[PDB]
């Protein structure tokens, strides 16, 4: 009954970043709260939009904002993001308890080469508001339209006509 | 058994029977059904008679297959819908599963069998309970769902109840086995009209409901068990076999007494819905339940049996019981045919 | 219920989980939520006997989606003209279908 | 993958190491040697008799018991629930009814098993 | 709909007829009863898990735990016939008759 | 009821042996759900003599079912009224009779006569009338 | 059937808006029959007990006169409030619609022709 | 193979379920039940249950089972009824191998069986629905809403049971 709209596959071939789990954990921190802008616009759409096809060029564009947060870092101190990815990795977990020394060495870098600052706990699962241009979806579930509620009751109770009416009862 | 164990176990069963009425999800109607079940076999296990083991046996194994057929119907309605609401549901085979599910825990089509049996093993006390509360819970399903039913299914259902309710009770000595016959024919009444206006199913309900306790209870009194030793009960309290052959006749059904209101009412519904050989057929069948009625009422008042010199004790000394309720029992039982438009108050 | 207590005195006991599209733990959704939503407020306020029919459509497609019957016997289809073919040496899989 | 291959190993390892406690050992019994061992006396005919009530009694108390605990496994997740207050209520309901059905068995004889 | 639906349905179906068709062991019988339930208590995750019915993962050990209840009234039932007549037979369990 | 739908199918007395099949066809179908039903609530000792019990009770069905077959369908056909209740009236005394003779006593056989030709009059009166047994919820 | 008419309060067995019908007066009919069940319960309450029925314990069956007159006081206004209820909705459901409800034509007997049969 | 996996544990499931419907020994019904309860609790760890498929073990195979082997040790009739005693047995035993083949075969011919509902007798997996659970394990989640939520069945499942215990002493008490 209709289409089942694809994309095709031109708007698909995307950039995708090529680094293994424990690379996006040892820099999720500051991966975060350094790119919230395109993150939320994109998952703003997959929320609102609610419809995975529309949210096509936000979902390459955060993967590119991925891209030049994945750069700088290079021209960098990657030095110190080998071994803490490194011990991140050996961790079964991926658990930063263990590996701290080089979370420290890592920090102290972006502090001053690129100057960010790590969030502090609570900060990533705070709400943010996005300032978006996109109109807000009218029917996002496409609802069509309702069925008319019947008629309510109205006009005050009159007493029954000549009683119960149920065979020879008068009353 | 203690009284206060007693008290809480029936507090159980009425509350697991509320518990069905008062629920709007399916699996709580099952946990009414199921924990109501889980305390009407102590009751039945009060005397602890090796008779009393055998009904028990039997009422667990019928009621605990019915309602384990019962989760079906849910579940085959929660695989085609989801839908945990108690409503009219989505699927015949599931309307079907369900509604034989029901149909043995009330005892109506050849799923009747247990229900004689049972009420002859136990006590008269514990006869009066389950031929009377334990039919309002699986009643309760019923009404609310009465939208969704195949009407042929269900009225054949209620067809055989009074057919053979009715046929078999002309060849029962024992008070206790006829009482139980009388329910299967009682059931089918109810039943029939279910499908087409449950208010009356009802009015049927409260009504039957009022002889059962009638005579149970005056049977309780009279302390007898079998034909004949409900007709030595003239000698030594002549009045109790009186108001039992007016109950006798009311339940029978004559006018202008009470059992034939809720007769006159379905017969009235279902020729509204056009059908008119199907209300006729009961009403030939009622005249079986009216034969060993009148067998009953003969035996009981209408004749004078012979008694024992052994009656003359029973002269000297009182009852000691109580009847709680019993005056305005009966009374509320044989005459109100004039308050017949009251049911209204039912819708 | 027979008799409707719980909307008598307003203590939900039951309702909370009769459907899958109300409150549910951490606000995880079911599989057909977004189905059963919009036939659930189709059928609001309009009866069973109404309900049945003009909310048809809103039924049968959230019967679909939990269920999964035409979808299954479309994949079932395809897959067996598939081997109705492929079987002769008429088509070929791409690749992408071995990896 | 793996979870029944393990299941499988253990019992291809239970199997054959009683199956080679069974052929190699090259059986040679007898009739009195299969007979039953009575504390070196006659068997008299016997264990198809029903045993009193105190060994069902226990039974079904257990199960009873069992069937309360199986409530009462998902208690670690329903610790992080949002509403502990509803929680540690109904968590204590559970186990003071543990108690009270304890209660009422001991006081009425009950764990102390018919003789 | 998927073939192992059947094989669960069916599995109530042939546990459903071993109740209801007897022979001389409620003992027996029982055990097509706890069958049966197992069947319902199996099928109701099967639909559940699926569905991601979260908040109806709550039945299958709510049907388990009164379902489990009925056992100890049938076999508390089993051991009182056990005790009358001493065994578990069902056609000397008809004392009722008339 | 696909089963009945094929005698309701066939016109009156027209193609005698189609309703003759699909009322021996009625006939046999019911005698054996009442023959299974007597196997269960009457243990056949034997089970020899179970298939016995079975086969005298489904042999008495078929041939009232047929035998009402033929003579409503061949009067219709002889006399040119499809419409006449009394087709099926001499079908059901004749049915009736078929009765007596598998029970080999007149007084069963006379009493069946009288009940079952008379509602096969009345059942031929609901078709042509419209009554309905199993009425739809209509109010 | 009414069972789900909107506005419904359920285990209300008498709703306030029913107060905008008569009451039944105190002496109708229909509720000295009431008080009438409430005596006949008294007379024979002595006669299980065996006692001079009619005058015994004329505490007793008073209160039986006064216990069913009240129910049934209530029972009637909530009886009365059905069909005033079934007859109301009624009339508003039929001006709603029209077309199902046509005004049979204006005949007189004169024109009318009724077929005579003859009795012979 | 792994391909129709779950349809090979719902293949002994049914057997499984045919060997204690068949009425044979009640340990030996026994027997056959538990391996269907054992088998059983692999579909539902197939489909995530782990929670679920854990209990059955628990409190079904090492719980109501077990007191079961209790009346079996306590009825014991003279002889054992095992397969070999009775002949009805086989033929219920070797009948309920039959339709659940043919079926199977019908179904894994042209997959239209229509006994009672329509199925299909495609794939076990494809009903399968995609999309991550997250951290919170969906069957975990709704098992401990038992305390959140479920208040009410808690009150009356656990007031049962309550009774559950009162009724088995009285019943078994013997007056
Ligand atoms: C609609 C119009 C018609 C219906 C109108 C509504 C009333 C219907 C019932 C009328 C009376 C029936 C009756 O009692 O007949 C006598 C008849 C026989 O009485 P009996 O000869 O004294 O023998 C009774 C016992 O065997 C004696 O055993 P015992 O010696 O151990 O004494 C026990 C007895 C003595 O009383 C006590 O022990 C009191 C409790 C003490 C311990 C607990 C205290 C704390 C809790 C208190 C709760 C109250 O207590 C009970 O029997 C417990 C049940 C009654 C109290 C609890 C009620 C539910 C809560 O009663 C029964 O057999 C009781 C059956 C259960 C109740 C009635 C069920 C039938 C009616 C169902 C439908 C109702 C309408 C639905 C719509
Ligand atoms: C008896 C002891 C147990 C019941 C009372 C104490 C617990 C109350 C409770 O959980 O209420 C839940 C609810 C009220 O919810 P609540 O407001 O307590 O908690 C809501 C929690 N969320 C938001 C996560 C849903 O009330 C009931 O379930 C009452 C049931 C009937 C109780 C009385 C029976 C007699
Ligand atoms: C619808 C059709 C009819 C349906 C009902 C028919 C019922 C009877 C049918 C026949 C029954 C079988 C045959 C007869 C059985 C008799 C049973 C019996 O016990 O009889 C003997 C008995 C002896 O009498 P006893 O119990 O001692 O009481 C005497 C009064 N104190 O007698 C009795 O116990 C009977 C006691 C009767 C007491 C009557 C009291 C009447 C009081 C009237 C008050 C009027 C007030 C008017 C006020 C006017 C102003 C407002
Ligand atoms: C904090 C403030 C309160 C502190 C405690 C104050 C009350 C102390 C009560 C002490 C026990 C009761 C009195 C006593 O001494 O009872 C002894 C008796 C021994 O029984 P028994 O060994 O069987 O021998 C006799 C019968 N044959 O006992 C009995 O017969 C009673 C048997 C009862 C069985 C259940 C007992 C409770 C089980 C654990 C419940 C859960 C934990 C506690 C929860 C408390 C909640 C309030
Ligand atoms: C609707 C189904 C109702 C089933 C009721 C089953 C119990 C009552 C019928 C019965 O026991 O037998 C009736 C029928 C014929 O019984 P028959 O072989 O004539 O033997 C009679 C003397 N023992 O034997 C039967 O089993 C037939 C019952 C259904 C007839 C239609
Ligand atoms: C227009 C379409 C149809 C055209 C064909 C005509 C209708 C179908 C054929 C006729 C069916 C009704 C006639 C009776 C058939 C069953 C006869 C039967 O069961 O006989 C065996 C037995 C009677 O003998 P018994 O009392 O057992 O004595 C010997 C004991 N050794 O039986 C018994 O003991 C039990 C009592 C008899 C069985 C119960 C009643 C069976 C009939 C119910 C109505 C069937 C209506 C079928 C047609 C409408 C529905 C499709």
């Amino acid at each position: 009954p209709g289409i089942v709209e694809l994309p095709t596959l031109e708007d698909l071939k995307v950039q995708e970043v090529k680094v293994s789990s424990s690379v996006l954990k040892a820099a999720a921190h500051h991966y975060g709260a350094q790119c919230d802008k395109p993150n939320k616009e994109f998952m703003l759409c997959r929320w609102e939009e609610k419809d995975p096809r529309r949210c096509l060029e936000e979902g390459k564009l955060v993967n590119q904002c991925a891209l030049d947060f994945f750069r700088q870092i290079k021209r960098h101190c990657a030095e110190p993001f080998t071994e803490y990815w490194t011990c991140i990795d050996y961790s079964g977990l991926q658990l930063f308890r263990h590996c701290r020394k080089q979370q420290a060495k890592f920090d102290e870098c972006v502090l001053d080469k690129l100057g960010w600052v790590r969030p502090d706990l609570g900060e990533l699962s705070k709400v943010t508001k996005v300032k978006t241009d996109r109109p807000l979806p009218e029917n996002p579930y496409h609802s069509r339209a309702r069925p008319e509620p019947n008629p309510e009751a109205e006009g005050d109770l009159k007493p029954a006509k000549h009683g119960s009416r149920l065979f020879f009862w008068t009353m | 058994m203690n009284p206060i164990i007693y008290t809480t176990l029936i507090m159980t069963v009425m509350s697991g029977t509320m518990l069905v009425m008062i629920s709007s999800h399916w699996l709580l109607i099952w946990i009414g059904f199921e924990m109501n079940l889980l305390a009407m076999i102590p009751v039945l296990m009060k005397n602890f008679n090796p008779r009393a083991t055998e009904a028990a046996t039997k009422y667990f194994l019928t009621q605990a297959t019915a309602s384990m057929m019962l989760m079906m119907a849910i579940i085959i309605n929660l695989l085609y819908s989801g839908q945990w609401t108690i409503t009219k549901m989505f699927n015949p085979v599931a309307m079907t599963m369900m509604t034989m599910a029901l149909a043995m825990k009330l005892g109506l089509s050849p799923f009747h069998f247990w229900v004689p049996e049972v009420t002859q093993g136990i006590s008269l006390q514990a006869g009066l309970l389950l031929l009377t509360w334990q039919k309002l819970a699986p009643l309760s399903v019923l009404c609310q769902i009465s939208q969704s039913i195949n009407p042929n299914l269900m009225l054949t259902m209620a067809m055989l109840s009074i057919l053979i309710g009715g046929w078999g009770g002309l060849n029962q000595t024992q008070l206790r086995k006829i009482m139980a016959y009388s329910s299967i024919a009682h059931m089918g009444w109810m039943t029939a009209v279910l499908p087409y206006n449950t208010t009356m199913t009802i009015l049927n309900l409260l009504i039957y409901i009022t002889m059962t306790l009638a005579m149970f209870m005056l049977l309780i009194h009279s302390s007898a068990t079998t034909t004949l030793s409900l007709s030595h009960t003239w000698n030594k309290m002549p009045v109790i076999t009186s108001l039992m052959m007016v109950t006798l006749l009311s339940m029978g059904g004559l006018p202008p007494l009470s059992g034939f209101m809720p007769k006159w009412m379905i017969i009235q519904e279902m020729t509204k819905n056009e059908s008119i050989i199907m209300p006729t057929l009961m009403a030939m069948t009622a005249l079986l339940n009216l034969y060993f009625y009148m067998r009953l009422a003969y035996s009981s008042s209408l004749t004078m049996f012979p008694s024992t010199n052994n009656m003359k004790m029973k002269w000297q000394f009182e009852h000691t019981k109580q009847m709680k309720l019993l005056p305005t029992m009966i009374v509320l039982s044989t005459l109100v045919l004039p308050m017949t438009p009251a049911l209204s108050s039912l819708n | 219920p027979f008799f409707d207590v719980q909307k008598r005195l307003g203590l939900d006991l039951d309702r909370w989980m009769t459907i899958q599209s109300a409150e549910q733990p951490h606000k995880i959704p079911g599989r057909c939520h977004a189905f059963e939503k919009e036939w659930i407020e189709c059928a609001h306020g309009i009866g069973g006997i109404r309900a049945e029919k003009e909310c048809k459509i809103e039924f049968d497609d959230f019967v679909e989606c939990l269920l999964r019957q035409k979808t299954m016997k479309r994949l079932s289809a395809i897959k067996r003209q598939r081997d109705k073919l492929i079987k002769e040496g008429k088509y070929t899989p791409p690749p992408h279908h071995l990896g | 993958m793996n979870i029944m291959l393990t299941l499988l190993t253990n019992v291809t390892l239970a199997s054959l190491l009683v199956l080679i406690a069974f052929w190699l050992p090259q059986l040679n019994a007898y009739s009195e040697k299969t007979s039953p061992y009575e504390c070196g006396f006659d068997p008299m005919g016997s264990a198809r008799l029903p045993f009193s009530m105190k060994f069902f009694l226990v039974a079904i108390t257990f199960l009873l018991f069992d069937l309360e605990i199986a409530l009462l496994l998902p208690l670690p997740w329903a610790s992080q629930t949002n509403n502990l207050k509803t929680m540690l209520t109904m968590a204590l309901f559970l186990l003071i009814l543990l108690a009270a059905s304890l209660a009422y068995e001991w006081t009425q004889k009950g764990l102390e098993w018919a003789e | 709909m998927p073939l192992v639906y059947m094989n669960i349905i069916m599995a109530f179906a042939i546990a459903l007829a071993g109740l209801l068709m007897y022979r001389s062991h409620l003992m027996s019988s029982l055990l097509c009863l706890e069958g049966m339930m197992l069947s319902l208590f199996i099928m109701s995750t099967l639909i559940i898990l699926n569905t991601h019915f979260t908040l109806a993962n709550m039945m299958p050990i709510i049907l388990l735990v009164f379902a489990a209840c009925e056992a100890a009234l049938g076999l508390s039932l089993l051991v009182m016939v056990s005790n009358t007549y001493g065994t578990d037979y069902v056609q000397n369990l008809n004392l009722l008759q008339c | 009821k696909t089963l009945l739908h094929k005698y309701s199918d066939i016109p009156e007395g027209t193609e005698c042996h189609r309703k003759a099949y699909a009322s021996t066809s009625i006939g046999g179908a019911t005698g054996l759900i009442v023959s299974a039903y007597s196997i269960a609530l009457k243990p056949p000792a034997s089970f020899l003599e179970g298939v016995a019990r079975t086969g005298r009770y489904t042999f008495t069905s078929a041939a009232i079912g047929a035998i009402f077959g033929l003579t409503s369908c061949i009067s219709a056909q002889v006399r040119e009224k499809p419409d006449d209740p009394l087709n099926y009236f001499i079908g059901g005394c004749a049915g009736g009779l078929t009765l007596g003779a598998r029970t080999r006593s007149y007084g069963i056989g006379a009493a069946a006569c009288a009940y079952m030709g008379l509602t096969a009059a009345l059942v031929k009166m609901g078709q042509l009338e419209g009554w309905q047994v199993f009425a739809e919820p209509k109010v | 059937m009414m069972s789900g008419r909107p506005g419904r309060v359920p285990l209300q067995f008498l709703p306030n808006e029913a107060r905008s019908l008569p009451p039944p007066k105190l002496t109708d009919p229909r509720l000295v029959y009431m008080g009438f069940l409430g005596y006949c319960s008294g007379l024979i309450d002595n006669a299980i007990r065996r006692r001079p029925v009619v005058s015994a314990g004329l505490h007793r069956q008073l209160l039986y006169v006064t216990s069913f007159v009240f129910f049934g006081y209530y029972l009637l206004k909530r009886q009365d409030y059905m069909y005033a209820l079934r007859d109301h909705d009624m009339f508003a459901y039929v001006k709603s619609h029209p077309e199902d409800f046509p005004e049979k034509d204006k005949k007189t007997y004169g024109e009318i022709l009724e077929e005579f049969h003859p009795v012979r | 193979m792994t391909m129709y996996i779950a349809f090979i544990l719902s293949t002994i499931f049914v057997i499984g379920f045919v060997g204690f419907s068949s009425k044979p020994s009640p340990i030996y019904g026994g027997l056959g039940l538990i391996v269907s309860g054992g088998v059983g609790c692999g579909i539902v760890l197939n489909f995530g249950g782990s929670f679920l498929g854990l209990m059955v073990f628990l409190i079904y195979l090492g719980g109501m089972l077990v007191v079961f082997g209790y009346t079996t040790a306590m009825a014991t009739e003279m002889y054992p009824e095992v397969w070999v005693s009775n002949k009805t047995v086989f033929g219920a035993f070797v009948s309920g191998l039959m339709m659940e083949f043919c079926m199977v075969y019908y179904a894994l011919k042209e997959e239209e069986v229509e006994i009672i509902f329509k199925f299909n007798g495609l794939g076990d997996w494809v009903i399968y629905d995609t999309g991550d659970s997250g951290f919170f394990s969906e069957e975990a989640m709704g098992i401990a809403a038992l305390y959140s939520y479920g208040t009410w069945l808690v009150i009356v499942t656990g007031w049962s049971l309550l009774i559950g215990v009162v009724v088995i002493m009285e019943i078994t008490r013997g007056n």
